[PDB]
């Protein structure tokens, strides 16, 4: 039942995004969480319209995430729990060392805020 | 006949009337969460109402058992009750139950502005098709 | 609050540090030593604006930043800085991220353009919190 | 070896030359703030590339992941990939980096002059230890 849905979630992004870099499965394995990287940022509406087009081609809801505009915490959640579906490996490592290093710096910036919230 | 569809059709018109009023001309909406929270909430009340009407029509005419909320609109279009471009737009709304129960604010505020500007008339269209009778 | 008084001073000092280094400036795009200085102090102004943004966020409880850009949106979410101002400082965090983390090549034309017509955003930011 | 490691090693050896070109000797360093800025930035570029190298091997070899910049070196040391002294030297560089970029302390300039005199080999050891690999 899987994979045949994966390459379904491959054909649609490869055919709907210019300059596709990588495709990721994120949340679980219902509900589907998909992340994607391209050479250009995605339009807010055009991404959602495509996300709803992914959600209709499949049966579940779909959250399409633009990795060129997503938050640093969300990017770390993708490199931590995730599965690469399409793209090279040198672009995958480039995106991981970028996010992990940016995350270690963010943790240093917001730890005073995190501690106040967590008492 | 019957009461539950005429009350769900009436609610869709009430929520459209509300979204049109709370959103206003669109200026204050972008920087007022109270204006956003109302429009978002009244937007969710339309989606569940159409999904209720869709699941009802599939039940009364035995068009099938909808496995999802989107699949309920598919059976209406597959039996040619609604046009397939109209089902896609209503299925676009099915995934709009996620702007609420998620205060991820600015990421999809431009999207609710899109559906308020361009997609409220998909609910008016859907209830007009039901009105026949 | 004794810290915001300081970070405003290093923002002011780094802006002066940027200006005297840029010169006229013609030697800029050919001298890599003074490009490094302009780049460094531009980065210092960003991290000194983020610190001011995060201290106010912990003094008021505005949220939890999901990125360095998020620290300025929380100020615009509560109408403390103008929405086009938070967008301009978020454009600085982008420049600051490319200089710190090497996830692109540094476009010098942007640096020259930021030095010419964007340093006012640092002045406008420290001019707020003066303190409304 | 890897496409990312060869580029980071090339960035470190590039900035090492830039640190050594701007300095030599302190004939005008401690009196020229611009020379001080051009050395601190390439010290950061050297430091960040090592942090980027550390975070990669931690992910590529399943022994990660660190939560801090220092824990990436601390992690490469526990697995006997870099020498524990060399690990502690690189982490104390991040201290020099943070103190210089956003000063939570008065930057002691005698430490910066000392580092470019005795600690630049720590980056040279690191890229050699990683080129083994």
């Amino acid at each position: 039942e899987n994979k045949i849905i994966k390459l379904l979630r491959d054909n649609i992004p490869k055919l709907q995004l210019i300059y596709l870099f990588g495709s990721y499965s994120q949340g679980t394995q219902s509900d589907i969480d998909i992340a994607v990287l391209a050479a250009d940022t995605l339009d807010n509406i055009a991404r959602w319209e495509l996300a709803q087009k992914l959600a209709s081609a499949l049966d579940s809801d779909v959250d399409l995430v633009d990795l060129r505009s997503a938050s640093t915490v969300l990017c770390q959640q993708v490199v931590t729990q995730g599965k690469q579906l399409w793209g090279t490996q040198q672009d995958d490592e480039l995106f991981a060392v970028k996010t992990i290093s940016m995350y270690q710096h963010l943790q240093a910036e917001r730890q005073a805020i995190i501690d106040d919230v967590m008492a | 006949m019957n009461d539950i569809i005429i009350n769900k059709i009436a609610t869709i018109k009430r929520c459209i009337k509300r979204i049109q009023q709370v959103y206003g001309d669109g200026s204050q909406f972008k920087q007022d969460f109270t204006l956003q929270d109302s429009v978002i909430l009244n937007l969710q009340r339309c989606c569940e109402a159409c999904i209720d009407i869709a699941n009802h029509i599939n039940r009364q005419q035995q068009l099938g058992i909808p496995q999802s909320s989107r699949d309920s609109f598919t059976l209406l279009a597959q039996n040619n009750l609604i046009t397939q471009p109209l089902s896609d737009n209503l299925k676009k709304m099915v995934g709009l139950r996620n702007i609420a129960v998620h205060d991820y604010q600015e990421l999809n505020l431009d999207i609710v502005v899109h559906v308020v500007q361009h997609h409220l008339e998909d609910f008016e269209q859907f209830i007009d098709v039901i009105k026949a009778e």
